[PDB]
């Protein structure tokens, strides 16, 4: 193994641990990060070091401090940090603060997270890549009903989407009401 | 989990096995695996196969039936400490049979203290180091000379926890608040932290570092000077020794940290002190020889310790050569009346800066400052308000709002020194098994003239004795004894032997009258040094520290490392040197119990209360959750097993029980 | 022995209400309203000792009666706050066996004599005697350990807050 | 054994994945380790998964995201023998 020589485990629970796993199989010093209400989640105990992290924050908040964690990993000596999945795994802001400090981070590179952020840009991404698609709104569907209009055109079922579903007539209206909330 | 392995059919518990593309990787995950297993409650055979599987022949994939037996390092086993388990024996122990000197009691519900907020990125104001940092001990000396106001010294990290505490308070506690001591208090002259008796006790009855201690300070006030008290004569030790030791330890303890050293003789003769004030001067630090102070100069009753006398020899420190003269107060007899005299008097007598220590048994300790300071003293000694009074020294806090429209003046934000009291309030709590001393003016000590740690210290000994009944008699015998070898400066070691014997007059009911111990022999020998009046009644004749040949620093360091389990640091040596029996029995308890310094105090001196769970931090980010669940029953030798969770993962340890 | 209770600070002018001059004013009132003595009345322990040194020397000057203290050692300045009024010239200080002196009560007596002991003024007090008396006391106060929750070191809090 | 679970964070305890040279071999595998497990302190999905794993669609390889939804049985869950723990209420019982 060459320039990592240790990582941080910006994670919990059993993907935390899958990593610890990879990173002992390859003679990599390990650090992890535990919330307040995760003090005894033994995938603190698997790691070589760990920290807490988020300080009086919510409980599921406590992971998503990016800035913290950078400070856990510069105190550390980490040479990269693994956001697993979920939580940071694809949150750009910390993709690149990763990169500003130097920290290696074990992903794409940020452009790759931006273009895939929403669902929109990366099916864009799609047909850049010319492969095939499901048929759609060219961009996000910024009209409440204007929906109908493309419904009628297209098919008599539709599905709705974010960065639930349709048959048609007056489900459009239930649909979006909830459909735009719950996002 | 549960089951009980039996002796009848084979040994084998599981079978681990594991894949890869390719053997090296299997390998790999092997040794993870092997390693990643926690199986307690018996011995097992993984450590001989990582041994196997770490060979670098086995990762070869070339091997033979002839290849174990041909090849023995992989019966060599690694000597591992789990500090985890060595750290559940002594919370255990202390758990079941209690701290050594202390009654057993429940460990209590001691309120957080209260810790000052620093703002982010705030401060690191400069300090005073600075200024001996870039233009040396003169460059200091100057700057002090040019304040109009009056200079602090805080003696709360020593003599304050030593006077009050028996220098009981611990690393771990004084660590905590040293960060806001560089914020809030920067405008000190110096802390007083390192020294007296503090060495031995942090070996002897705390199982701590003092070195580490001084470092891990050093670190945290850059800003401020630190000052430490030296017994010239023998260092910190007990005993005298030679002089390459005297010189090495000061040479080291400049290097880790040490700006000041206070340092005097007990009987007040420049001679003893000589060899140690040198190695200062030559350390390229600063000197501060101090006049410790005896009698009544403004009673001439008494001829031998006059105010010419105290002038004169502050000549004589001058011409040996000290940066700075302090007055050690070491019983709290400097009268105020007597402070406004002498400062005035020592201030036409000599050129340089005045630091003045007194201890406030009397109850008037800031009076006696603020005569000092009406005659223009430089520098003194206080402590925060929680930790003043009695046998300590003044308050801070209290001096700054006593001085504070007068002529002259000390700078400290008053409203900062109450917030690092604050802490100081609520951890003194920890130590009330130690917190002993009296809490009212005890005026009886100017009949006596013994030092507050003496007074404690041989109550004990009748109480020991058991003449506690008769303790007024001893009191009284105590003051003939230092009348008998004239009028001598009573102060550790001095003053022990006046009290040995004291002890020993009262016990065999003798009078001075009547009477025509190996401490009183080496008196009267002059292994503690020249009395001035140089009393009658085989010949010492000379500094015993200069008489005595060394040894070899390097024989030594190496019986040591045959002695200790590896090669000592420098530091070490030396400590050994000087407390060589407790040094031996530190280093032992720390190989069974690993390094305790880390433990929060009550835990410490208390143990565990039932289904209470502590964290401990081992090294940055280590941190050992533990829970104590129950304690097991006594079996037939006494011992008995404790029930614990480390880390969430129950475990199980032997404590064998004292007294059922 | 009409006495004044003291309140704020006379040195620190921020608060004018209790100034100088109202002391001296309402001292003046008292004599009038006659009173063979003139006490003041500390009862948080407030009179810093440089503020204790103006006021009786003050009131010397503002009225012809004798002077009378009493202060609380709250403050850890208790001692040095009498030297002060000792110094300016006051007639009569409270003050209490060694072993009942400190905290929130009055400094102690044998302490004192021994603080002024070779000063330009004294007070006559046989200091062996005062500290037999004490030894009575030292002894006796353990019977009261169970009324005994005063706190036994300068709590210099009190200025803020001033209670008594 | 020792842990609690939290609300806070997700609900999950263990991923277990079973392989085989043949799709019709691994589905035997996870019945039998679905079965085999014992977690007790907590309420699980298991039986769920085995309702699902033991469906014959399931083991027809032939299924859509509407698979579940579609099928109701995979809802209704035999009842669950604890003969051991009533055993120990009576003994229990009786005893104080």
């Amino acid at each position: 193994m060459n320039r990592i020589k240790k990582v941080l485990v910006a994670n919990r629970g059993e993907i935390a641990i899958r990593v610890m796993r990879a990173c002992t199989e390859l003679k990599i010093k390990t650090v992890a990060i535990y919330s307040q209400e995760d003090t005894g989640s033994f995938h603190r105990y698997k790691s070589d070091e760990a920290y807490l992290v988020g300080a009086g924050k919510k409980p599921i908040d406590a992971y998503l401090d990016i800035e913290n964690i950078i400070e856990i990993a510069k105190e550390s000596g980490a040479d990269a940090i693994h956001p697993g999945y979920g939580f940071l795994s694809e949150n750009i802001e910390f993709a690149r603060r990763c990169e500003q400090e130097g920290i290696i981070f074990v992903g794409p590179k940020s452009k790759h997270l931006d273009m895939f952020g929403d669902k929109i840009k990366a099916k864009e991404q799609a047909l850049l890549a010319d492969i095939p698609v499901i048929p759609g709104s060219n961009g996000p569907v910024a009209g409440i009903k204007e929906v109908e209009e493309f419904g009628e055109k297209n098919g008599y079922p539709l599905m709705i989407k974010a960065s639930r579903v349709v048959e048609s007539k007056e489900h459009v209206k239930e649909s979006f009401e909830r459909a735009s909330s719950e996002a | 989990q549960g089951t009980v392995v039996t002796p009848f059919y084979d040994s084998l518990l599981v079978k681990l096995c594991t894949w890869g593309m390719t053997f090296e990787q299997a390998t790999r995950k092997m040794r993870r695996n092997l390693i990643e297993f926690r199986i307690r409650g018996v011995k097992t055979n993984i450590p001989f196969l990582l041994n196997v599987v770490r060979h670098p022949d086995f990762a070869s994939g070339n091997y033979n039936t002839s290849f174990i037996d041909t090849t023995p390092e992989l019966f060599k086993f690694p000597h591992i400490r789990d500090r985890g388990t060595k750290t559940l024996r002594y919370i255990g122990n202390v758990t079941v049979n209690g701290f050594p000197g202390i009654k057993h009691r429940d460990k209590p519900v001691y309120a957080e203290p209260r810790l000052p907020k620093i703002p982010y990125g705030s401060q690191i104001s400069p300090g005073t180091k600075q200024i001996l940092d870039a233009k040396g001990p003169e460059g200091v000396v100057d700057w002090v000379k040019k304040q109009e106001e009056v200079l602090l010294t805080d003696t709360t990290l020593r003599d304050a926890h030593q006077s009050l505490l028996a220098t009981r308070v611990r690393s771990k506690d004084i660590f905590q608040i040293a960060d806001a001591m560089a914020h809030l208090l920067p405008n000190m002259f110096s802390f007083e932290m390192w020294g007296g008796a503090t060495f031995d006790v942090a070996y002897r009855f705390l199982n701590e570092d003092p070195w580490v201690r001084l470092e891990t300070l050093r670190k945290q006030i850059p800003n401020v000077m630190f000052q430490m008290l030296l017994r010239g004569a023998n260092a910190v030790g007990y005993k005298n020794y030679p002089d390459n030791v005297i010189r090495e330890f000061v040479k080291q303890s400049a290097q880790s940290g040490v700006d000041v050293f206070r340092v005097f003789d007990s009987l007040n003769w420049i001679k003893g002190m000589e060899v140690s004030i040198d190695a200062v001067r030559e350390a390229g630090k600063i000197v501060e020889a101090a006049i410790c102070y005896t009698g009544d100069i403004d009673d001439d009753t008494r001829t031998k310790y006059t105010i010419d006398y105290y002038k004169d020899m502050a000549k004589e420190l001058v011409a040996q050569g000290t940066h700075i003269l302090g007055i050690k107060d070491m019983a709290g007899l400097l009268k105020p009346q007597a402070a406004y005299r002498l400062i005035g008097e020592l201030k036409d007598t000599v050129d340089v800066p005045i630091h003045l220590h007194t201890h406030d048994t009397s109850g008037n300790g800031i009076y006696t400052y603020a005569a000092a300071v009406s005659a223009g003293v430089d520098i003194v000694d206080v402590a925060s308000s929680a930790m003043s009074g009695a046998t300590s020294q003044p308050s801070m806090t209290g001096l700054y709002y006593g001085l504070v429209n007068g002529n002259r003046q000390t700078n400290l934000d008053a409203q900062n020194s109450q917030i690092i009291n604050h802490y100081w309030e609520d951890v003194r709590h920890y130590y009330k098994d130690f917190d002993n001393a009296l809490n009212s003016p005890q005026t009886e000590v100017y009949i006596h003239e013994m030092p507050g740690g003496q007074y404690t210290n041989l109550q004990q000994q009748a109480i020991a004795v058991g003449l506690g009944d008769r303790w007024d008699e001893v009191k009284e015998m105590y003051t003939v004894v230092n009348q008998m070898f004239g009028d001598i400066v009573k102060v550790t070691p001095s003053s022990k032997v006046v009290g040995d014997l004291a002890l020993f007059m009262v016990q065999n009911e003798l009078s001075e009258e009547d009477v025509y111990p190996d401490s009183v022999i080496e008196f009267f020998m002059g292994e503690i040094g020249q009395p001035y009046g140089g009393f009658p009644e085989t010949p010492l004749t000379d500094r015993p520290g200069a008489l005595m040949e060394p040894v070899n620093f390097v024989e030594v360091k190496a019986e040591l490392k045959e002695k200790m389990g590896y090669e000592p640091t420098e530091k070490d040596v030396i400590s050994y040197i000087l407390y060589p029996k407790v040094f031996l029995d530190y280093q032992e308890m720390i190989n069974k119990y690993g390094d305790v310094t880390v433990l929060d105090t009550p835990t410490f001196y208390k143990g565990m209360r039932l289904g209470e769970t502590i964290e401990v931090e081992l090294e940055k980010g280590k941190i050992l959750l533990i829970k104590l669940n129950s304690i097991g029953e006594p079996i037939a030798d006494g011992t008995r097993v404790i029930y614990f969770e480390l880390n969430g993962q129950p475990r199980e340890i032997n404590i064998q029980d004292m007294n059922v």
